[PDB]
């Protein structure tokens, strides 16, 4: 597992191309995310 | 170590939940070749995951870089797709969870879309999809993601040509 860049805890991946999709994040130790929440489902087939 | 408790539909905190997942869809670029083809999910179940010992682990780091980054934890809500759900809700998020080969490095990857996470529930550019019918884009099939605490602290900005 790499590092963040000295000085930060953590890389913003923001897109500048696609204007829509959202931000990605990386962060470098486990212990800065904790799993809340289990979602379980299906996607849908469009109409 | 894990309990799972879960939430009922007619409470707020479900709903909560389920419109995050609900409104951050968006389509992507490759058609619907790795997550499949949807505009909303069906939602199933929603459960809270309660661990002491993985919850001070997160409040202790939490603590730390709050207190190098002027009292800002830069705390966000973001979900995690992979097929190691079952390990990471009771052993937590570790090394085995990064994605060696990922854009920014060998980290631990989150999204604000709830549908870039669900491009990586079977693997790697969706794998070779669901374990029974080997489809990406199954509609039968019952898929997990994680919605998780993350503490971003100082965050290198890297604008991304994607
Ligand atoms: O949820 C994400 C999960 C993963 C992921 C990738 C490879 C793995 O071996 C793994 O265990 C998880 O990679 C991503 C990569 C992203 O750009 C955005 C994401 O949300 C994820
Ligand atoms: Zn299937």
């Amino acid at each position: 597992m790499a590092h963040s860049p000295p000085g930060h805890h953590s890389v913003t991946g923001r897109p500048s191309v696609n204007g829509l999709a959202l931000a990605e994040y990386v962060i470098y130790r486990g212990e800065q995310a904790y799993p809340e929440y289990l979602i379980t489902y299906q996607i849908m087939r469009p109409e | 170590g894990t309990i799972l408790i879960d939430l009922s539909p007619d409470d707020k905190e479900f709903q909560s939940v389920e419109e995050e997942m609900q409104s951050t869809v968006r389509e992507h670029r490759d058609g619907g070749h790795a997550g499949g083809i949807f505009n909303r999910y069906n939602i199933l179940k929603i459960q809270k995951v309660c661990n002491k010992k993985l919850w001070e682990r997160y409040t202790h780091r939490r603590k730390e870089v709050s207190e190098e980054n002027h009292n800002h934890a830069n705390e966000r809500m973001l979900f995690h797709g992979s097929p190691f759900v079952n390990a990471i809700i009771h052993k937590g998020f570790d090394e085995r969870h990064a994605y060696i080969g990922g854009m920014f490095g060998a980290g631990i990857y989150f999204a604000e879309n709830s549908s870039k996470s669900n491009q990586y529930v079977y693997g790697i550019g969706g794998g070779t999809g669901c374990p029974v019918h080997k489809d990406r884009s199954c509609y039968i099939c019952h898929r997990q993601l994680l919605f998780c605490r993350v503490t971003l602290g100082k965050s290198f900005l890297q604008f991304s040509a994607m």
